[PDB]
């Protein structure tokens, strides 16, 4: 399949060139898989979801995206028009206020809720999470993100927006997750991004148009961007059986793009999400 | 605490 005029990040995540501005992919498109948004929530509602998403969990008042950042990320990863799977089911789990903030203790209690709440959907492909937050370095938050993963579920999460060694940052710094990273449409390291030997990939991460609250799309900037382009495409590459949730980050990494980045540092791994489609 | 960007 093939979607003319898409956002640089999707058609980046199908070439092997920067440049240009189609995304192509396999019409299975995630169908079957799961992917949980762990995040201010997702505007369920929002037409570029196509009744594909909902919200299953809060820790506020309300389950409603009241701050529009959940709602971007979960366009990014499964969207129509803006997301890498487009056929895959979306879940919500509210974790972040409406300003964007959430306590760790609330943010554990997410991961573990998605832990256990997949075993109450129905994702024959496989299961993924994407976790576009993070803080300071905390051993819980990088053993809730540990256990999530060992539990079968693909985690993604993003490396921080400090442009600074993501070790100290969580969950960022849990090795046995997949740490992403952003880059921009020249091939750039995103300006922001955090580095270091944790990272497993990057994904397109600067200037990214996806849905927002309101029934509304807009760009946005961040690590927060990149991971759900990697979650999306985990979930993308599941339901093509070619690889599996354990493995997925691992599988990434081996069919990325190599050496296209600039202002990777040394240690670093220059590793761009590829989906390697061919028609 | 928290993530990146109520953004
Ligand atoms: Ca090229
Ligand atoms: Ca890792």
């Amino acid at each position: 399949a093939a979607q003319t005029n898409a956002p640089w990040g999707l058609a980046r995540i199908s070439s092997t060139s920067p440049g240009t501005s189609t995304y192509y992919y396999d019409e299975s498109a995630g169908q079957g898989s799961c992917v949980y948004v762990i995040d201010t929530g997702i505007e369920a509602s929002h037409p570029e979801f196509e009744g594909r998403a909902q919200m299953v969990k809060t820790y506020y008042y309300s389950s409603r995206d009241g701050n529009g950042h959940g709602t971007h990320c979960a366009g990014t990863v499964g969207s129509r028009t803006y997301g890498v799977a487009k056929k895959t089911q979306l879940f919500g789990v509210k974790v972040l206020d409406d300003n964007g903030s959430g306590q760790y203790s609330t943010i554990i209690a997410g991961m573990d809720f998605v832990a256990s709440d997949k075993n109450n959907r129905n994702c024959p492909k496989g299961v993924v999470a994407s976790l576009s937050l993070g803080g300071g370095y905390s051993s819980s938050v990088n053993s809730a993100a540990a256990r999530l993963q060992s539990s079968g579920v693909m985690v993604a999460v993003a490396a921080g927006n400090n442009n600074a060694d993501a070790r100290n940052y969580s969950p960022a710094s849990e090795p046995s997750v997949c740490t992403v990273g952003a880059s921009d449409r020249y091939d750039r390291r995103s300006s922001f991004s955090n580095y270091g030997s944790v990272l497993d990939i990057f994904g397109p991460g600067t200037d990214i148009l996806s849905t927002w609250i309101g029934g509304s799309t807009r760009s946005i900037s961040g690590t927060s961007m990149a991971t759900p382009h990697v979650a999306g495409l985990a979930a993308y590459l599941m339901t093509l059986g070619k690889t599996t949730a354990a493995s997925a980050c691992r599988y990434i990494a081996d069919t990325a793009n190599k050496g296209d980045l600039s202002n990777i540092p040394f240690g670093t791994v220059n590793l761009l999400a590829y989906n390697n489609y061919q028609a | 605490p928290a993530p990146f960007a109520s953004a």
